[PDB]
């Protein structure tokens, strides 16, 4: 019944998000930082034995 | 007529229709690889001075810890390995293993099942029929190298057929002396001591002069779709260990010296196709049993 | 579909209960059970691939008019999800349950001279997995105890030693051995393993996996009975509870 | 005395009777429509550099997405297609599709498997019988265009007879030279290079003159009832296509030059109204078949 | 012994060695895909009472506004489009467009110069030779149904040999009467209507009975891997078009009815598989070569 | 990679004016031309891929040491970027720029009594493009005006229509013809967008599109490379 409007107009540049692309880039140095975490962790400590 | 043919290319016995699916081709590429890092862990159980590397891998590979007390077997994996192998050889040996287990096992890695991802050159010479006059004698011995004696005992010279089947891609024919080997309805070529031939040209014409007797040496090469993870050398040293072991020990079934010869006398049954497909997921099977079984002995 | 996703001799037993003996039959003219022919397989291999047809598969198949035929497309529902084609059978039979048919002499179904290694044969076993086979062998259990022939069960168990490990422990009439069974009876299922969209080779490992991805679809449909979210709105006959009883045992 | 035939009517092998039913039509027609847009997608990504409209229409057709090294062939709707054309033409084809894959496909796109929405024209000629007397000699050769060569040794004047078969509408002929030809027990009229005849007036009988030989041409139009989404330029491509592939080696089958030596074949037999209803939707599927594989090349020469 | 051939597959001329790179079939792909334009904007200007389609249509072909007074020839890319088809036909054609010009023109449009992402099915029958005994006349007629007329006046049958080459890859063959054909060194069947053939298998035996002629009619089809916009019916339109506007007017060459026999003739020469490429994308020239010229008569 | 980019007469003759006769020449033996071989091409087709070799494929090929050899070579060069084999030419003419032995009498070399005709059939005119085809006729004109044989040249363009339609406009003696010269004669160059890394089918095609992908690394990695070795040495 009382369904807001979203406008959503001045989010696009032309046809280019650039709060989402923006977004989606931060990832790419997440992936890196988790295997660069894992692999020197992985170094440091080798095998754990409790 | 004579009538001779490779031994092992006689009455190849049904190979199993099991284990053939998607998670099952998963749980033995699961087991090729956790078996490959059970032999590494000994490598790396000797930088150090201690066992927690094979402890690690143990666990991993048999779902629990290694105990002093008995031989280590393999657990879980172990049996579901050794049960898969005889299923994979004959029809008549029961599926025993469930398909939860396997489904199970397969979740410890996340490796893809893909068997047709590359190749192997197999060097069994498949020799389907020689066909030789009344007068000459004709014996073909051996599989690997296939060494064609033929006499000739007549007046005449004699014209013998061969036959290399309709698979193998390459056959190199050499002989002791010079000879001369034409396909049917082609002129006779001079003599040469090394002849090249793509066996699905058709039958072949050997001319067999009067005289001392003339051998020929056959080696063969066939491309076998495998998967990327396939040693051949690995292979054939689990073919020999399943053979001492017992695994292929199963009523009206054929034995075999080695795995080249295996794939190829499936390859040349009526439908051999599909026995292929069936005998290279057991080759992967019995890489993962030579490593695992020589991590761990019994 | 239905059929192979029960995972208990309880859930499956009662599917059986629910389930008319329509279902087993097929009403698909399919073709001759045992021939060998040519498929295509165009994933692997650019020439045709050989294949053996056989009974037990998702695909409708010829079937024999006789009792024979009747009790074989009935265990090749349960093991395969598809039955075979019986023309012209009463609509008596056809509304009867398939446990009132395996296990009631109600029917006028004569069973008594039923061979279990032909049937065995017939349905082929050495290509079933051991699912599939202990499928098979509530099936054989269940018309042994309505004929009395539970010796001829036990020689036939004895005479093939892996199906006699495998062979559910059960009474044909007490429920209490029902309830206590561990047995996991389900060829279609949620997979923990990677399953992927691609083809296999075999008639019956392609059908199969067909039923499979089917699941995990219906598995994610509407259609599928979430029991943790949705508890309070099924009826007081079909909710989970442990006093639930088959009719009679 | 001597009795000729045309070649492609003679011992049309039976068609398959399964998958017939009104979901595996819509399985057919889903097929068709999605293989369209295979083609289409295709088109654009190469227009707009970005493969990403080819890759979202795999994956309806498909419902899969891509790898890079795994050669892409249409997953399963390929291989249920193609084992489905196999069934159609003949009865001995192992029809091994299940049912829940005929339906899941079908739930693809919302469309109708309707196969009596339209009509088309299929230019076969069909030559049932040409009975002629002793001394004359006839021979039949061509499908598209039948030409009928007939030679008078004969000291007078001989009359043949021409059975065209009931099912075509409307047959053209064509002399080299002028020549005499009416119905049964009717005048014979002057001499003229054209006639215009409905094959189910009866049959023919045409003067053959002592001395020069006297060719006939032949030209026939059929009408037959096939889907809207039709189209016979697709359908012939697709019918090579299988019969290059190897789809149709069955045995103890025969062997046409064309999906309209085929579709008319099984027209001129018993229970051919059935049979037509089948090879119709062989039809589609063969058009199907022909727009997804133009679009997933694996062949290399 | 006498030897009959089709009359398309004698001599063919060599075709040209230019305008096969990428950048030049990248122009021809532009080409096809603005004068493709130039259609359909034709078609809105008519149903749309207005010119404004048709002038943005022939401003990006031929860079220059449409005047009432001058001709529409087409630009620049007309001239280009004609003269590549005239090198495309003979290695004595000019070849004087250069390179510069070819560059500019396939920067208007972005599409992929690919010739081998589909295929196309040719229906050309290739009968390399039917060698025929004494007595027995044998006359080929005919390329796309290729009729064959044998008759025998000899007193006993004979044996007629066929060779349909190596490239073709079906031959469906039917006879006015049954007729018994097989293969060199296989038994005989018995008579029959219609044949399925793979002219890779060998040649190819029928047997011709005493008596009235029997005359065999020939169906082949060849798969040559085309652009995915190969058009058939636009590319047999261009085919005639530019024969009877002179493009293919050069000394010493040889003329065909049709497309399809242009590429198989083609195909069966000594190294066919060389002229393969540039006859397709000569093929796809006429096609845009077709739909310019029908929307620019001059 | 340089005369192959140049894209004027007045490069180009700049080009040949700076450029010894060692570059021209090659020292490998390569393979003797005029051969039918079978090439892979695996992009395209399983089966091999029938082929011709020639001079102007762009790999060294055995050739004479006559005039025509030399003569050839130099054509070669200019016209696929590599020269042919010809053995113990000498020190005199390699430290020889390429125009003085096209346009010079102080060479020592006798270059009258030399066929077109021949020379253009051993080269394969018929399979060179317009711009190779124009090079090869600047060579053509070079050779004849120096000779005094300008009626050989007219003769041999009367007899070739194709070639006589792209001539070059340009007169040997005169630099007004040179300066105003519009011919564009560039095989190789940094194109708009880039052009994929695949393969093509003949020889000559493949090696020419090898040119034009490497040309963009050599524009920008050249000057300190040839530097390190031109610093500490004397000019041939």
């Amino acid at each position: 019944f009382a369904l807001a409007q979203i406008n959503a107009d001045d989010e696009f540049i032309g046809a280019i998000d650039k709060e989402s692309a923006e977004y989606l880039d931060e990832y790419a140095t997440l992936a890196r930082d988790i295997s660069n975490s894992l692999t020197l962790v992985k170094a440091a400590f080798g095998p754990l034995e409790r | 007529a004579n009538r001779a043919t490779s031994a092992f290319l006689d009455n190849p016995h049904p190979v199993g229709v099991n284990y053939v699916d998607e998670g099952s081709r998963q749980f033995v590429a699961v087991a090729e690889l956790l078996a490959s890092k059970l032999i590494d862990s000994s490598r790396e159980s000797d930088e150090s001075n201690s066992d927690v590397p094979f402890v690690q891998a143990y666990s991993k590979f048999a779902d629990d810890n290694p105990r002093h007390l008995r031989v280590k077997t393999g657990g879980k994996m172990a049996n579901a390995l050794t049960n898969v192998i005889r299923s994979y050889y004959s029809i008549n040996a029961p599926a025993i293993v469930p398909q939860v287990e396997i489904d199970r096992l397969a979740s410890k890695a996340t490796v893809s099942g893909d068997m047709y991802n590359s190749y192997a050159i197999f060097n069994s010479v498949p020799i389907v029929e020689v066909l030789s006059p009344a007068r000459t004698t004709v014996s073909i011995v051996g599989s690997d190298r296939a060494d064609v004696t033929m006499l000739n005992t007549g007046a005449g010279a004699a014209n013998i057929t061969f036959n290399f089947g309709q698979i193998a891609e390459t056959v190199i024919l050499k002989g002791s002396v010079p000879f001369q080997l034409a396909r049917l309805n082609q002129p006779m070529p001079a003599a040469r001591f090394t002849y090249k031939l793509r066996p699905l040209d058709g039958p072949f014409i050997v001319v067999l002069p009067v005289g001392n007797p003339l051998v020929i040496s056959a080696t063969a090469a066939t491309r076998i779709q495998v998967p990327l993870a396939f040693n051949k050398a690995l292979v054939e040293s689990g073919f020999q260990t399943a053979m001492n072991d017992g695994l292929f020990d199963i009523q009206n079934v054929n034995y075999y010296s080695s795995f080249d010869e295996f794939i190829i006398s499936q390859y040349h049954a009526q439908d051999g196709i599909n026995r292929v497909s069936t005998c290279v997921i057991l080759g992967l099977a019995l890489q993962a049993y030579d490593q695992m079984r020589r991590a761990l002995p019994v | 579909m239905d059929v192979l996703s029960k995972g208990s001799l309880k859930e499956l037993l009662a599917h059986l209960e629910k389930t008319p003996l329509e279902e087993a039959i097929s009403y698909r003219i399919g073709t001759v059970p045992y021939q060998n022919v040519l498929i295509s397989r165009n994933e692997y291999y650019n020439q045709l691939y050989p294949d053996t047809t056989s009974l037990i598969d998702g695909v409708s198949r010829e079937g024999q008019r006789n009792v024979n035929g009747l009790i074989m497309s009935i265990i090749s529902y349960v093991v395969s999800g598809s039955g075979h084609y019986i023309p012209n059978i009463g609509f008596m039979l056809l509304r009867r349950s398939i446990l009132d048919i395996l296990t009631k002499h109600d029917t006028g179904l004569v069973t008594n001279n039923l061979n279990y290694g032909i049937i065995a044969r017939n349905l082929t076993v050495s290509k079933m997995n051991c699912e599939q086979r202990k499928r098979m062998l509530i099936c054989f259990k269940l018309l042994a105890y309505k004929d009395g022939n539970q010796n001829d069960y036990e020689i036939y168990l004895n005479q093939n030693i892996p199906l006699k490990q495998i062979a559910p422990n059960f009474i044909p009439g007490d429920m209490r051995t029902v309830i206590h069974n561990q047995d996991q009876l389900a060829i279609v299922g949620i997979p923990a393993y990677r399953l992927t969209q691609s083809t296999e080779l075999s008639i019956r490992d392609d059908n199969a996996k067909s039923y499979k991805l089917g699941y995990v679809d219906w598995y994610n449909s509407n259609s599928f009975l979430r029991e943790r979210s949705e508890f309070n709105l099924i009826r007081l006959k079909d909710r989970d509870t442990k006093y639930g009883k088959l009719n009679g045992w």
